[PDB]
């Protein structure tokens, strides 16, 4: 009999800081007797870097098809009214000259040798104004921005069509319009809340970026592993060592740094494989939840889905998952079919409802009782079929027109 | 990629300055990406940033409604 | 009825994009450029391959034959059991490149195996999954390592401003349409669908009645045609 407007918050990774290794300077330093002994290795270290920038294309890549989903960008209206409906919490504030939103900006705050940090193609700003477009296109033209051009729509409008996607009739919304959106401001105050008082909701991103600072400093570390040799100092060797065998242990430091670097990067394509397996499934959100109305159970958040807010995260996305949550059941008694001048009627959209005296219809997903007639209701086969039908008569619209 | 030239067309980025490339005010379509919200594309050799799409404001109201 | 009522003109819209993206797909080698770039990991793992037989490996020759010949056995099963594992390390480190990337061809041919169970066999409601816009279909054809879909898009086009309201108040009745919506444009109000423009008189049978016009924000006054009043005047 009542309904309940929940935001629930999915984070999904996008990508990671891109490293560049190299391998001349990391394994054998500035000697140059070394560089020339690691030159009938192989080529080794060019395949590390082919691998390496491989990765960070791989990531570009993955960056640009989960957030550059459109061609268009789409600025807010000057008038921000929607109905009553309050959006400035996940609108960029023009005071912050980072133009990002106050969600935004409280997600960025949550959110904290051979290896150069190459920075992303797509930083904060422009991944930011790309999150302020598309949430424009999502509020003014609805899902017809992802369909191709921009249809505009009224808020009201595009609300009562995705509950009308999901079977439930606009006369509910226009009665309680206030009541949803009062109940949509209290959620997104409450979920901004939590997300400000809830340290691990961030767990995926940091967990993400602890693992490749831990990565880094391991690496780091693998530089002072003696592996077998005298000293893990390559001039001290050189300068304290007879030649003849000071190559063999420059020969097994180098392979020991050598088999460190692959382990590396097969931790480096493993969490790769991974952060795009996640990106494909961000990228599949963004594409169903966000631009459109998706039916799928469970896939954009619990229960019925009505849409999703894009958020810029570090590394990462982060949906604003409000959907539709049904609330105080009540008991009802119901009835297969109508038995009237022995024919079985049967309701067209919605099922027969009785409070324990009269009987009505009314809607699977929200308690709207009306009176039963001819034209809500079809006629298919008799009485005698079928089991446990009740008794009761059909309303006729029409004949109250001759009855006069 | 993070070397500042000053202690070795100038144009200081983030990432790194570009030596070679001149740096145009006005953004058109990345060729070449670089990073750091810097690029260069050959059109001589200029560097521009992103051209993310063209500004369409949708007019909105309340009671307008748009039927293809 | 759209469709039948300009089939000709569907029919040749499909056939002149058939013809350009046939036109377009010869012009531009980027839509293969994943399968060439495959086809180029290929061959750079084989020219790596090729390559690390010419490793020395920090010995003298790169030739196990020429060290069993050239130097005291003693210290050459020392030597040939470092080229080994050298050779071994060269193998793994392959090994493991080949078991990533078959993880990654394995997704990518999941996703086509998914792609062609949606919006192949049938016809899948999801947006932008497998194209852009409202998709209608795909048409697959066979690649070397690969495989592309004509994918079949309904694109709208040509809108036009008009004004809407949320129901109609007629007779102290609030009436909301059941799939379409009220446009109008500037005197008269009419129903129709939310993807095309095809106007229709406001009647009962398209339309429902739940509760009067005072709870709603925004109504207008419009009258509701009924043709049961023309049918019982006669
Ligand atoms: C459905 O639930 C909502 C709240 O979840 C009810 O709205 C409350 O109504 C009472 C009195 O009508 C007010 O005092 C509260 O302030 C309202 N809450 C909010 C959040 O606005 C609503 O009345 C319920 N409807 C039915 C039919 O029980
Ligand atoms: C929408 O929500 C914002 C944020 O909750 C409201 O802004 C607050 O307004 C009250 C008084 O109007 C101030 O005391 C708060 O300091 C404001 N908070 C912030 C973060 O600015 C805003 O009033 C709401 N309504 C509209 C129409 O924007
Ligand atoms: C079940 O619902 C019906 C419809 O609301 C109730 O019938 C009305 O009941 C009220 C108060 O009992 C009367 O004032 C109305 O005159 C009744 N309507 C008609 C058409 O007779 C019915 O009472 C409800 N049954 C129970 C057990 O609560
Ligand atoms: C509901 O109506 C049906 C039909 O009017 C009733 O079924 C009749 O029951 C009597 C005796 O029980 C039989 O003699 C008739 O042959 C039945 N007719 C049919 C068409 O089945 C049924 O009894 C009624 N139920 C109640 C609770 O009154
Ligand atoms: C809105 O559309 C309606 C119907 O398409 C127009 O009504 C017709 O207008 C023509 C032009 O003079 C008349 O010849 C017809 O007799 C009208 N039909 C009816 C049923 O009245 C209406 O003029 C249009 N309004 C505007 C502002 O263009
Ligand atoms: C639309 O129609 C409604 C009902 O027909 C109008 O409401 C009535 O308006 C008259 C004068 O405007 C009042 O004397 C009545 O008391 C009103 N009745 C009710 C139930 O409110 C409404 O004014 C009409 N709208 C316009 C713009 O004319
Ligand atoms: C709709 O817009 C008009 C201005 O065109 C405004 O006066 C009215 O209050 C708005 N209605 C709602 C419900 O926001
Ligand atoms: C490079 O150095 C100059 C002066 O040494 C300084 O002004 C400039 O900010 C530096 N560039 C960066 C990117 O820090
Ligand atoms: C509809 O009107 C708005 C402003 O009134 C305008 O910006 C828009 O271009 C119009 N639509 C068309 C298709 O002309």
């Amino acid at each position: 009999t009542n309904f309940t407007i929940s935001v629930t918050t999915e984070i999904l990774p996008v990508s990671m800081t891109k490293t560049s290794v190299d391998c001349t300077m990391y394994i054998c330093g500035d000697s140059t007797e070394c560089s020339n002994l690691l030159l009938q290795y192989g080529s080794f270290c060019t395949q590390l870097k082919r691998a390496l920038t491989g990765i960070a294309v791989e990531q570009d890549k993955n960056t640009q098809e989960v957030f550059a989903q459109v061609k268009q960008i789409y600025k807010t209206p000057p008038i921000k009214y929607f109905g009553g409906f309050n959006f400035s919490q996940i609108l960029p504030d023009p005071s912050k000259p980072s133009k990002r939103s106050p969600i935004e900006d409280l997600l960025f705050n949550k959110v904290t040798k051979g290896l150069t940090v190459l920075p992303p193609l797509l930083t904060d700003e422009m991944i930011a104004q790309y999150t302020s477009a598309l949430l424009a296109g999502t509020i003014t033209s609805g899902w017809t921005f992802g369909a191709g051009p921009a249809l505009q729509i009224p808020f009201p409008m595009q609300m009562a069509y995705r509950f009308n996607g999901i079977g439930v009739t606009q006369n509910v919304l226009y009665e309680n319009q206030k009541l949803i959106a009062n109940q949509f401001n209290s959620a997104i105050g409450k979920i901004q809340d939590s997300l400000s008082s809830t340290p691990s909701a961030l767990g995926k991103l940091q967990d993400v970026v602890n693992h490749n600072a831990q990565a880094l400093n391991t690496l780091v570390k693998q530089l002072s592993s003696k592996f077998g040799a005298i000293s893990s100092v390559l001039n001290d060797i050189f300068s304290r060592l007879d030649p003849p065998e000071a190559e063999v242990q420059i020969d097994r430091l180098i392979t020991g740094r050598l088999q460190s670097l692959q382990t590396y990067v097969t931790q480096q394509l493993i969490r790769a494989a991974e952060i795009r397996a996640s990106a494909n499934l961000a990228a599949t959100k963004m594409s169903e939840c966000v631009l459109g109305q998706s039916k799928r159970v469970d896939f954009c958040g619990k229960g019925y889905h009505l849409m999703s807010f894009p958020q810029s995260a570090p590394h990462g996305v982060v949906f604003l998952h409000v959907t539709y949550v049904p609330a105080q059941e009540k008991n009802f008694t119901t009835a297969p079919a109508i038995c009237h001048d022995g024919k079985a009627h049967f309701p067209r959209e919605g099922v027969f409802v009785s409070n324990g005296t009269h009987w009505f219809v009314t809607q699977r997903n929200f308690y709207e009782p009306q009176i039963i007639t001819t034209d809500n209701t079809f006629v298919s086969g008799n009485c005698d079929v079928v089991i446990g039908i009740v008794n009761n008569t059909v309303y006729d619209p029409l004949q109250p027109e001759l009855d006069s | 990629q993070g070397v500042n030239c000053t202690e070795v067309n100038v144009f200081q980025t983030r990432a790194g300055c570009l030596i070679g490339a001149e740096y145009v005010n006005n953004s058109y379509e990345c060729d070449i990406p670089i990073g750091a919200g810097i690029c260069a594309s050959y059109q001589s050799i200029i560097a521009y940033t992103m051209s993310l799409g063209a500004e369409n404001s949708v007019a909105y109201s309340n009671n307008s409604i748009a039927i293809p």
